């Protein structure tokens, strides 16, 4: 008696949200915070999709997508303090030498 | 068991809503917990248990830890002193994008068959029980996924 | 049933006392009373191994409540599992990943 | 499901892979030796290589709830085995000049292939998904490997932003998909869809959203911007693997997804990809008219190829051959892309330091190169779909299967990008053969310079005589 | 040629030389206003920090432990420049502690500096006393009789094994162990039962006399003695078996600032670091002493 | 309104409320036993006179930092600052939360359990990166990265170590896992199991000896607030140590909350004398042996558990 529409618009709501916040933000550290936030709405939206079907499908996909959410959560991460240490700034705007 | 989902949903959409919109990092990390867990009280008032506990052991106890461990490496820096997101000019376009998908998004949930999810609790037993049985070739090549980033990240994130 | 919801009810008033108690010692606190550098990148580096292993022990979190609901053959997997994960580990020791000092 | 014997003996690559994976791991936890490491990463690529014939004589069905093995993946992983061994033989002589560890190269390509064989054998959205995951994240690392280098840390950011991007874009039309159909299997896909409601609302939404995801993974217009960049960016092997073997098997489990879908015969899908495949083409031609440097150019062409292959993909329910004329294309492709990026990381190697210039300079080549100059425009001939070159024979597989489902505005898409194809590709093979005003010796250089010129020779017999290939093709049939 | 010839126990920003003959020996007038300046000085010392006139050169982090310190040894500025965890260079800023004890001694006559001779170091007491009174006893032409040199002794091995006590629980407390420190206090407290006996003092007596001792050994001294040297060997053993023979506190402490001989011998070591070294020189044996040779 | 399923509500929030006062209060009472078991260790007394047996001198401390004045520092954060020993109790409190003390005396009977346990555990690294950030010192926040890289080293198998437990009941319930135990504790056959466990515990408590200091700007009752929210950690590992690995409740004779509460104490003395007896570890062999030794013992005595578990199943 909680409707599986509800769950997916909640879900979605979640997604743009991450979408918008990786698209306005120049920073790097909040485009990869974006990115988590999109990565665990569509996990969300699994868990959601396998509750209702009272299957366990959707936790597992869950356990598949946060798997993939800490790796490039740690990839995103090194490539940030690589290009703060280099660059000693996160703006995504700067890097965008090679073009055409 | 409603009454759970919708406040928790709400508290999520809102502290994602202030995540994506705030300027200090340790704070826009601090929302983005408090939008883990309530994503994972969602979870568990849809009986999705072994979800919402590790979305706070993994998601909100081990990913976000790094974040907050990494923000406090940078010592966050030509960042408030500028506040370019805020301005119109800048985040209307995307907004509108954003609204849009949104909008064609819940048309098309809007469009579908629901009987309703009864939130039967659904333990960790189930879970590990398929976890080693249908997907077997998914656990080991997700430690073979993790060990990708591993190597990737050490490579990258070093100091010489 | 009865029981069920006296434990939530018993679960919810422990969190909603424990919360007021600790505030309520903070709001005391306040009231009462007059008045009068870069860092090594080894901690992303261990803070990041531990985010990998917590998700592998995630996974082993999964098998271990249902060992014997799987069989020879998950004990045959989760030791595969287990053997890439300590084969990483021996990798991260060998190469000084995990050696705090240089 | 259990998992009898049999069913190992028909995951052999997966095993062989994993295993070389691990053996790696402990020689480089044993003591750091390139050449050792790199010699066990091809050696356990071969071993999956010609294991792949037991996995032939094993039979066609279906390992896991989630694994289906049969001649389509077969081919697939031969494919995806092929590039990335000579990912690794491009591999050693750019990484002989790289001062920091190179022994991470090798782990990180056997990851990638383990990756692709995952997307070769996918039978399941779980599948699908963790291949993906398990081709990008490698390519991740590979891509930023000279991270020192301020284009190649440039390149790994856009990359990774980007993929992870399109990663929550794919798992969120998946998740869609999933809760509209209960069923993470391919076959199940709009099964429960009946009386021509096919058209399902929330299934479209869901299968729009893993085309996004995946159009980026294919370089399809208009998620094809990231390509130039991240290609140019990259180390030379690893633009090599990316170009070759990512795109094979992303393109492989896309076509399994659509063959055995229900879904996959929906009119709007095929409108769109039809959209999608007419504005590739289209621009990715464009895109390429004056371009100087060759790895720019080299990437819209892989956006237009990809076009060509999305135009044999369109109509997989119209015509049987579909799936031959995707075989053919892709070891066309695959042979033309590994010879010209395999001269192109030839004339990079050694890595000569992150702090100059990794600048191609092709003009001129013959004079002091001519063995690679005469291979790099074969296989500028080729990838022109000019005739006695497998490119040509490709090409006119995917222009007969248009013509055959009567998709005429491909089929004029087509020609108008060969056109435009046929300008660059013949401008870079006239640069090669003019005059420039100025400007190895160990046996692995002489290694690449073999796997170049064997891709080229491939290239050149089968375009005047392509029926083994064919004939090798319509051996990989799967299952109906 | 000296490389960084800066003020060692004034403040750099001080007027004069002390220990010359015209310069006053008593204490200026007290001011709030060189109170506040040198607040001031000390607030933007950080602020304003120079790695060039401390004497250091050229990731470097900057980092000072001082000036106040968490130990029983005083408290004093080190001033380390750091890779990483690595120290690459430190010096130290001293005279935090300076008392002016020798333009004191140009102050108090020969008998009535005694006092200020126990302050030096003031673990010592007696110890610090010998020195200075064998030294007048030596201008003023004084043999002293053997008890005095067996008094004096007495009393220097005593506070020795005060001061060995009191540094063999400071370093297993700085190590980690917290409970050694207590049982070694409780046989000070003993050491000091005998001490005030004697001298009628704990760690500052002022016992010893130009030309011999202030009193005779008061009746009973040997009871006490006598239980000390019961006392003593057992929680010595003890000490050792609970906390020096630990392997985490071996893991702490061995290999950690080793120097052989030479770096002894250059930079004028002396006491337990270089006999540490093996260099076999104790000044009760090599040139002996308030007869230490009849010992 | 007189029904038996409120006069059942009643009763089991009454239970609950009784088990939080009586695990605050012990919290409390024993950072005064901490002091006073230090002293019996180090041959003294302690605090004895304030009160008899110097039982009131908890309330005067209580007391004196109430009264003490509140100082937030002027360019710090304060959200953080407050908000850094508010989850320094609370995650260690509900910790507590799912420790069965009796049988019918347990504040939430999850499913997850231990997994609670571990999300707590998983908040308290916050408290200690949230306390060192907001101090607004760089010394603070050196100490606070130690600290929580300690922490996160020895997080990485505190769930490992306990999945022996876990994979013998079958269950993540912790009264299946004391109904587990009702022949032999679960000390015997997880042993090492067990010694990991303590090793975890002990470490992720930030106590002895497992402990540039981030407590320095607290003060006023954020620094009470801290130090009850230690000792509350330290009753809630020992609780769930008495019940994982030592049967908890059960008992031949005694009454079983007797022998749950004589167990504690005795784990919670083991703490104290803990403190008392060994030194510290050097910080890169305090990782060392968290990530070379414990993480491979634990799976390593997974592995064999389950072996064990499958060999005996007929
Ligand atoms: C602001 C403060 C937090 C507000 C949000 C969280 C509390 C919302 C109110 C919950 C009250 C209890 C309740 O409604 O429980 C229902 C349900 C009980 O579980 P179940 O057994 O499945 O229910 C069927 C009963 N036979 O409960 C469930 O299924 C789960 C209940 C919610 C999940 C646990 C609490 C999450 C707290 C998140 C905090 C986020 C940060 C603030
Ligand atoms: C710029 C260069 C590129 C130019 C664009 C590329 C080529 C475009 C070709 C456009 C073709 C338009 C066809 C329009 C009718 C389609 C529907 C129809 O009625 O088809 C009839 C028939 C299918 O019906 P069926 O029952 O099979 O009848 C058998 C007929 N004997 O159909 C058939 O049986 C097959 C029909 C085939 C028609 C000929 C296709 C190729 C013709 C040569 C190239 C185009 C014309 C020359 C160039 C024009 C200017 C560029
Ligand atoms: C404000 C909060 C008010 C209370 C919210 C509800 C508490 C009870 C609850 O969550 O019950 C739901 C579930 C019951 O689990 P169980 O009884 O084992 O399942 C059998 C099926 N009825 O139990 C659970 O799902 C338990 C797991 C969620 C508990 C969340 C507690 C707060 C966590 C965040 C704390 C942050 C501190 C900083
Ligand atoms: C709720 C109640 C809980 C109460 C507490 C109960 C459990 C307490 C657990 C305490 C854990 C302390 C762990 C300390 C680990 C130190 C590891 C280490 O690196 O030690 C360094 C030392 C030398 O190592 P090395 O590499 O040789 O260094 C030389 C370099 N110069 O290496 C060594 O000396 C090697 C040995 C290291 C320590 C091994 C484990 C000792 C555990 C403590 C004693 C437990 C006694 C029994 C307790 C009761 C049991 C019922
Ligand atoms: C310095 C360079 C900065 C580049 C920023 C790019 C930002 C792009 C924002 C796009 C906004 C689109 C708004 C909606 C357009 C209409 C709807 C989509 C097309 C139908
Ligand atoms: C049509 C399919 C491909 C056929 C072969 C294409 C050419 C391959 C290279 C052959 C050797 C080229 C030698 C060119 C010499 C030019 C000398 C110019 C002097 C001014
Ligand atoms: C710039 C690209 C131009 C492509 C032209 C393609 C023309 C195809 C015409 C098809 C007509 C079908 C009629 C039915
Ligand atoms: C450190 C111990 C913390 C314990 C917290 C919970 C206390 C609960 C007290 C329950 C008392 C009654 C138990 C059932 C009856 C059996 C025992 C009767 C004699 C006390």
């Amino acid at each position: 008696m909680i409707p599986l529409q509800h769950g997916l618009i909640l879900a979605a709501i979640l997604f743009v949200l991450g979408l918008t916040g990786l698209v306005i933000r120049r920073n790097l550290l909040f485009m990869l915070i974006g990115l988590e936030i999109m990565i665990n709405a569509s996990a969300l939206a699994f868990v959601v999709a396998g509750s209702y079907w009272g299957q366990t499908d959707g936790q597992v996909m869950y356990i598949l997508a946060i798997s993939l959410a800490a790796a490039e959560a740690s990839i995103g991460l090194a490539l940030l303090l690589q290009l703060h240490r280099r660059r000693q700034n996160l703006n995504i705007d700067s890097v965008s030498e090679m073009r055409g | 068991m409603e009454f759970a989902f919708y406040i928790c949903g709400l508290i999520a959409i809102l502290a994602t809503l202030r995540v994506i919109t705030h300027t200090n990092p340790v704070h826009a990390l601090l929302y983005l917990i408090i939008s883990l867990l309530a994503i994972s009280g969602v979870f568990f008032s849809l009986g999705a248990y072994f979800a919402g506990a590790l979305e706070i052991i993994v998601y909100a106890g081990a990913i976000m830890v790094l974040f907050v461990f990494v923000v406090m490496m940078l010592n966050l820096s030509e960042i408030e002193q500028e506040r370019q997101w805020l301005k119109p000019q800048v985040w209307i376009g995307p907004a509108i994008l954003s609204a849009i998908m949104l909008v064609v998004i819940v048309y098309a949930i809007l469009g579908v068959n629901d009987q309703g999810i009864d939130g039967t609790p659904i333990s960790a037993k189930a879970v590990g029980i398929t976890l080693f049985g249908p997907y077997v070739l998914a656990v080991e090549l997700a430690s073979m996924l993790l060990l990708a980033g591993l190597v990737v990240a050490f490579h990258v994130g070093r100091e010489e | 049933s009865t029981e069920v919801i006296a434990h939530h009810w018993a679960f919810a008033i422990f969190l909603i006392v424990a919360i007021g108690l600790c505030c309520l010692m903070l709001v005391g606190g306040w009231f009462l009373g007059g008045r009068a550098l870069r860092l090594s990148a080894k901690f992303y580096l261990v803070a990041m191994f531990f985010v990998i292993f917590d998700v592998e022990a995630l996974y082993l979190f999964a098998w271990s409540t249902s060992i014997r609901e799987s069989g020879w053959v998950g004990f045959v997997e989760a030791a595969i599992f287990i053997f890439v994960l300590l084969a990483g580990l021996v990798y991260l020791v060998r190469i000084g990943a995990l050696d705090w000092t240089p | 499901m259990t998992i009898t014997p049999q069913n190992l003996i028909a995951l052999l690559p997966l095993l062989i892979v994993g295993l070389t994976v691990v053996v790696v791991m402990l020689s480089i936890a044993w003591r750091r030796n390139h050449f050792l490491n790199a010699t066990l990463s091809v050696i356990g690529l071969n071993a999956a290589l010609v294991s792949l014939w037991f996995v032939g004589q094993a039979g066609a069905m279906d390992v896991t709830p989630l694994m289906r093995v049969d001649g389509f993946a077969m081919l697939y992983t031969g494919l995806v085995l092929l590039a990335s061994l000579a990912t690794c033989t491009f591999a050693y002589p750019w990484l002989e000049g790289y001062n920091d560890n190179k022994d991470e190269f090798y782990l990180l390509v056997l990851i990638a292939a383990l990756g692709g064989i995952l997307l070769a054998n996918a039978n399941h959205l779980a599948s699908l998904f963790l291949g993906i995951e398990l081709i990008s994240l490698p390519l991740f690392g590979l891509v930023g490997y000279a991270f020192r280098q301020k284009r190649s840390l440039e390149a790994s950011i856009k990359y990774t932003i980007l993929s992870a991007a399109a990663s929550s874009f794919l798992l969120f039309g998946m998740a869609l998909v999933y809760a509209q159909s209960g069923d993470l299997s391919f076959v199940a896909l709009g099964k429960n869809l009946g009386d021509g409601m096919l058209n399902e609302p929330l299934l479209l939404a869901g299968f729009g959203l893993m085309i996004v995801g995946l159009g980026f993974k294919l370089s399809l217009v208009p998620f094809h911007l990231w390509t130039p960049d991240v290609y140019q960016g990259a180390p030379a092997p690893v633009s090599t693997f990316l170009a070759t073997a990512s795109k094979i098997a992303i393109f492989g489990v896309v076509m399994r997804l659509f063959l055995y879908a229900p879904v996959g015969d929906s009119e709007a899908i095929r409108v769109v990809l039809a959209i999608i495949a007419f504005a590739s083409i289209i621009f990715g031609n464009l895109m390429a008219l004056s371009q100087t440097n060759i790895k720019r150019l080299l990437g819209y062409s892989s956006i237009s190829h990809l076009g060509y292959l999305l135009v044999a993909l369109i109509a997989l329910q119209t015509g049987e051959m579909s799936m031959e004329a995707v075989g053919v294309y892709l070891a066309g492709y695959l042979f033309s892309s590994l010879g010209a990026f395999g001269v192109v990381s030839l004339m990079s190697s050694p890595y000569r330091g992150p702090d100059a210039d990794s600048l191609f300079s092709y003009r001129g080549l013959f004079w002091h190169r001519p063995i690679l100059a005469a291979v790099m425009t074969v296989m500028m001939l080729s990838l022109a779909g000019i005739p006695m070159t497998l490119g040509f024979i490709g090409k006119f597989y995917v222009l007969a299967v248009g013509v055959q489902a009567h998709l005429w505005w491909l089929v004029g898409a087509v020609v108008v990008g060969s056109a435009i194809g046929l300008y660059y590709y013949l401008r870079v093979a006239v640069s090669l053969y003019l005059h420039a005003p100025e400007q190895p010796s160990n046996w692995q250089y002489s290694a690449g310079g073999i796997v170049v010129l064997i891709s080229a020779l491939l290239v050149l017999v089968l375009g005047v005589w392509p029926q083994p290939l064919i004939s090798i093709v319509r051996l990989a049939m799967p299952l109906m | 040629g000296h490389p960084n010839l800066r003020r060692i126990m004034m403040p750099q920003t001080w007027k004069g030389h002390p220990l010359r003959k015209d310069y006053p020996a008593r204490a200026t007038e007290f001011s709030p206003f060189e109170l506040t300046k040198a607040k001031q000085d000390l607030e933007m010392e950080a602020l304003t920090f120079k790695p060039e006139e401390w004497g250091m050169k050229r990731d470097f982090m900057f980092l000072n432990l001082g000036p106040n310190h968490p130990s029983a040894h005083g408290a004093f500025r080190i001033v380390l420049q750091l890779d990483g965890e690595e120290i690459v260079d430190c010096v130290p800023d001293i005279g935090y502690h300076h008392r002016g004890a020798e333009k004191m001694g140009e102050r108090q006559s020969w008998h009535s500096y005694i006092p200020y001779t126990d302050r030096i170091e003031y673990l010592g007491g007696c110890v610090n006393e010998m020195p200075y009174v064998l030294a007048v006893e030596k201008l003023a032409g004084i043999t002293v009789p053997d008890r005095v040199n067996v008094i004096r002794v007495m009393l220097s091995e005593l506070f020795r094994i005060n001061s060995h006590l009191l540094y063999i629980s400071t370093f297993i407390q700085d190590v980690g162990a917290m409970t050694p420190v207590f049982f070694a206090f409780t046989d000070r407290q003993k050491i000091y039962d005998l001490v005030e006996a004697i001298t009628g003092f704990r760690m500052h007596p002022a016992w010893f006399r130009i030309g011999g001792v202030a009193h005779d050994l008061p009746r009973g001294w040997d009871r006490l003695l006598r239980e000390f040297l019961d006392w003593m060997p057992k929680r010595l053993a003890s000490y050792e078996k609970a906390a020096l023979q630990n392997t985490i506190l071996k893991g702490r402490s061995q290999g950690v600032a080793a120097y052989g001989a030479k770096e002894a011998l250059e930079w004028g070591t002396t006491g337990a670091g270089l006999r540490a070294t093996g260099i076999d020189f104790d000044v009760r044996k090599a040139r002996p002493y308030s007869g230490y040779e009849n010992f | 309104w007189i029904s038996p399923e409120l006069i059942e509500i009643l009763l089991t929030i009454l239970k609950a409320v009784v088990i939080l006062l009586v695990v605050v209060t012990c919290g409390a009472f024993m950072s005064f036993g901490e002091r006073r078991l230090l002293g019996l260790f180090q041959n003294r007394y302690g605090p004895n006179r304030v009160g008899w047996g110097g039982s009131l001198q908890l309330v005067a401390d209580m007391i004196k930092m109430f009264f003490k004045e509140d100082w937030i520092p002027k360019f710090s954060d304060r959200v953080i600052f407050t908000l850094a020993p508010m989850i320094a109790f609370t995650s260690l409190l509900l910790a507590f939360a799912i420790v069965p003390v009796s049988p019918g005396w347990v504040v939430a009977d999850l499913n997850i359990g231990i997994l609670f346990f571990l999300m707590m555990a998983g908040l308290a690294v916050y408290a200690v990166l949230f306390a060192g950030w907001s101090s607004n010192n760089k010394y603070s926040l050196l100490g606070a990265m130690r600290a929580s890289a300690q922490t996160l080293s020895y997080e990485v198998f505190l769930g490992l170590s306990l999945m022996g437990v876990v994979a013998q009941a079958g269950s993540f319930n912790m009264t299946d896992i004391v109904n587990s135990q009702a022949h032999v504790w679960n000390v015997i056959p997880q042993f090492f199991g067990f010694i990991t466990f303590a090793i975890a515990g002990v470490a992720v408590c930030h106590r002895h000896p497992f402990d540039d200091g981030y407590h320095i700007e607290y003060s006023g009752m954020k620094f009470g607030l801290f130090f009850v929210g230690e000792y509350i950690g330290i009753v809630t590992i020992s609780a769930l140590m008495v019940t994982l690995f030592f049967g908890g409740w059960q008992g031949p004779l005694l009454p079983p909350f007797i022998w749950f509460a004589l167990k504690t104490a005795f784990f919670m003395m083991m703490f104290i004398l803990i403190r008392a007896s060994l030194p510290r570890p050097r910080y890169d062999q305090v990782m060392s042996f968290g990530w070379k030794i414990c993480l491979p013992l634990t799976l390593i005595n997974l592995l064999v558990t389950a072996a064990v578990i499958l060999w005996q199943a007929q």
